[PDB]
């Protein structure tokens, strides 16, 4: 009620929403009933040659032209922020007073609040009290979500199960729940590791302890939650593992940390985990890490996958020595290939045939024919098998080549 | 008075419960946070009005190399005026003072004197022979001083 | 990257850049769960991620006493 009757200083007549746009008014033009219309709106209606204002069915004479007005169009965007910002505003600081402590406050409470969360096509405004206009397709906002899920998840299962029911009979949205079931899978998560992971180390290896103990006896939130823990599990034990030589000690838990998780991992019969770990640990500190260490035939091949390993072994000719260098275009790649294949079979020709073909000013194109020798030879020179280095013979071939192409004039 | 706060204990906790996920139909999630919250939340539970002067942590131990009479000099003069000697006072100084003790006695006295004029400050029309005799209490003094 | 053709030639390349569910059928299905999207790693939100949204973004007088905070 504030705010409905603040709306008597700020307009002579009152704001009140259109019919052409259906909420407020951009060039807002007060018509002789009385009625702010959006001239910006006004035109995608009024292109059809037919003047009728549908909300008070005035069939307004063709004589009469409805324009841009300064003071009413300022009139109107003070509003228009003042009431957006209060409302907003209010709302959040008023979620931090109204949720402060770990004791949720009611079931009525919450619940109305949720009601609220539709406007009383259900979700339009920014979640406030009061009939504020239609956004954009209805977005479910996890604002308050986030404030109510602070609290023990056993406690609130009744309440997020009666979210996802509301959200569920909100309108006609495809039932595709794969992108909400990830968004509420993240915040739960993001709600279990900032209140259950930040006490203390020695709290925090207890509760380490005890969810092994809890682990070795052992499309709803019940497996989203599950998911989600064990997801944090597993993260937890990559990156714990995932350290550097120089900590052979200090395995009096380690060892129990790192059996109980390939425990659990060999029992779910799920492949989902291993590869997120692999897809976590190629974040952490690189694929090219992931496609070395755990190599065919490495004893350290049981948190990585077996199948996957299987299967590389059987394409072990290529190791993973993937060229990076693709941002600058196909093009290099197209030279590249070129070059390798001129080297290898022991003729210049190829290297010739995309030189002919590089509208490229020459300095880049010198930075790819010394960047393109460095991707193959200095590569094929990496691996300690002097077999698997290029050939002198091919030496001399690139070398009478340096010696036959001028490209490279600097010294 | 000091902002104290840990990195895994309040910081990560308040920067993940405002980290906003928002799904739209057709696009993937935005992560932009309220980062005006952020700092309404920081600066009312850590950056209150708080604020420090640095006047002293020193080691101002017992002695630290003391015996220096220019800076108990300039603590004289800036702490009180300080005229010169009349020439009718050196006369008559050099007159009656004819022995190395009866000055050595004299200066024994102007020394202390110097020093509580220093460490107090007092009147620079007060007698000399007042300040000695019932302000400072030496009952002792003999009569040529 | 991902079209490049040694990106296509080991699995654990395939696994960033690729979907198991088209490349190995040994990998369970028909559970909403199980998808590309839900199994998908993610960016811890980290205090110097926050100094990095902030450059970004360029609330750098938005956000003064937070621009002091996560300055030093």
């Amino acid at each position: 009620e504030c705010k409905e009757t603040a709306s008597k200083t700020l307009s002579r007549f009152g704001i009140q929403p259109c019919s052409i746009c259906l909420g407020d008014a951009k060039d807002p033009v007060c018509l002789p009933c009385d009625h702010v219309h959006c001239l910006r709106c006004l035109r995608a209606w009024f292109a059809s040659e037919q003047m009728i204002c549908p909300y008070c069915l005035t069939a307004l004479p063709d004589e009469f032209s409805p324009a841009v007005s300064q003071a009413h169009r300022e009139a109107i965007e003070k509003h228009a922020r003042f009431r957006q910002m209060c409302n907003s505003f209010f709302v959040d600081l008023v979620s931090t007073i109204c949720f402060k402590d770990n004791a949720p406050p009611e079931k009525e409470v919450i619940e109305s609040l949720l009601s609220l969360l539709f406007v009383q096509c259900e979700h339009t405004k920014s979640l406030s009290p009061f009939n504020d206009v239609v956004d954009k397709t209805p977005v479910i906002r996890s604002v308050i979500l986030k404030l109510l899920l602070k609290y023990s998840f056993h406690d609130v299962k009744d309440y997020i199960q009666e979210y996802l029911t509301l959200l569920k009979k909100k309108a006609f949205i495809t039932e595709d729940k794969t992108e909400l079931y990830m968004l509420f899978i993240n915040c739960l998560e993001d709600s279990i590791l900032e209140k259950t992971s930040a006490y203390s180390r020695n709290d925090e290896l207890n509760h380490l302890e005890e969810e092994g103990r809890f682990l070795k006896a052992y499309a709803s939130v019940e497996y989203l939650q599950e998911v989600a823990r064990i997801r944090l599990c597993l993260d937890r034990a990559a990156d714990f593992l995932s350290e550097p030589e120089g900590g052979p000690e200090m395995a009096k838990e380690k060892q129990c940390y790192l059996q109980q998780v390939k425990q659990f991992c060999i029992r779910v019969e799920n492949d989902w985990h291993r590869v997120y770990l692999v897809r976590k640990l190629s974040s952490q500190r690189g694929m090219e890490f992931v496609q070395g260490l755990s190599k065919p035939g490495r004893p350290h091949q049981w948190v990585f996958p077996k199948d996957v390993v299987k299967q590389q072994g059987l394409r072990q000719d290529h190791p993973g020595q993937m060229d990076r260098y693709l941002v600058y275009g196909d093009e290099y790649k197209a030279l590249r290939d070129a070059v390798a294949k001129a080297v290898l079979e022991c003729k210049p020709l190829g290297i010739k045939t995309a030189l002919k073909a590089c509208k490229t000013p020459q300095s880049q194109q010198s930075a790819y024919f010394l960047l393109t020798l460095f991707r193959e030879v200095a590569i094929l020179y990496r691996s300690h098998n002097a077999s698997l280095h290029p050939t002198p013979e091919q030496c001399e071939a690139v070398s009478k080549f340096i010696g036959e192409c001028k490209i490279l004039s600097p010294p | 008075h000091v902002i104290s706060y840990e990195v895994e204990r309040d910081l990560t906790p308040l920067i993940l419960s405002n980290c906003q996920y928002q799904v739209e139909e057709g696009r993937e999630t935005v992560q932009e946070f309220d980062l005006e919250k952020i700092q309404r939340q920081i600066v009312s539970r850590f950056l209150q009005g708080k604020p420090r002067l640095s006047l002293k942590g020193i080691p101002t131990l017992v002695y630290r190399h003391d015996w220096n009479y220019e800076h108990l000099f300039m603590d004289i003069k800036n702490k009180m005026a300080q005229d010169s000697l009349p020439s009718s006072v050196i006369s008559a100084i050099s007159g009656q003072l004819q022995s190395y003790s009866d000055a050595c006695e004299v200066l024994s006295v102007v020394e202390v004197t110097l020093g509580f004029l220093s460490t107090a400050g007092g009147d620079p029309n007060m007698q000399l022979n007042v300040y000695t005799q019932d302000i400072l209490q030496m009952g002792d003094q003999t009569i040529h001083v | 990257i991902s079209q490049d053709k040694r990106i296509s030639s080991n699995p654990v390349a395939k696994i960033i850049y690729g979907d198991p569910v088209t490349f190995l059928p040994h990998l369970p299905r028909k559970s909403v769960v199980h998808c590309s999207k839900i199994w998908s790693c993610r960016k811890r939100i980290t205090v110097e991620y926050l100094q990095h949204i902030v450059e970004q973004k360029n609330g750098k007088e938005r956000v003064p006493i937070l621009w002091h905070f996560l300055q030093k």
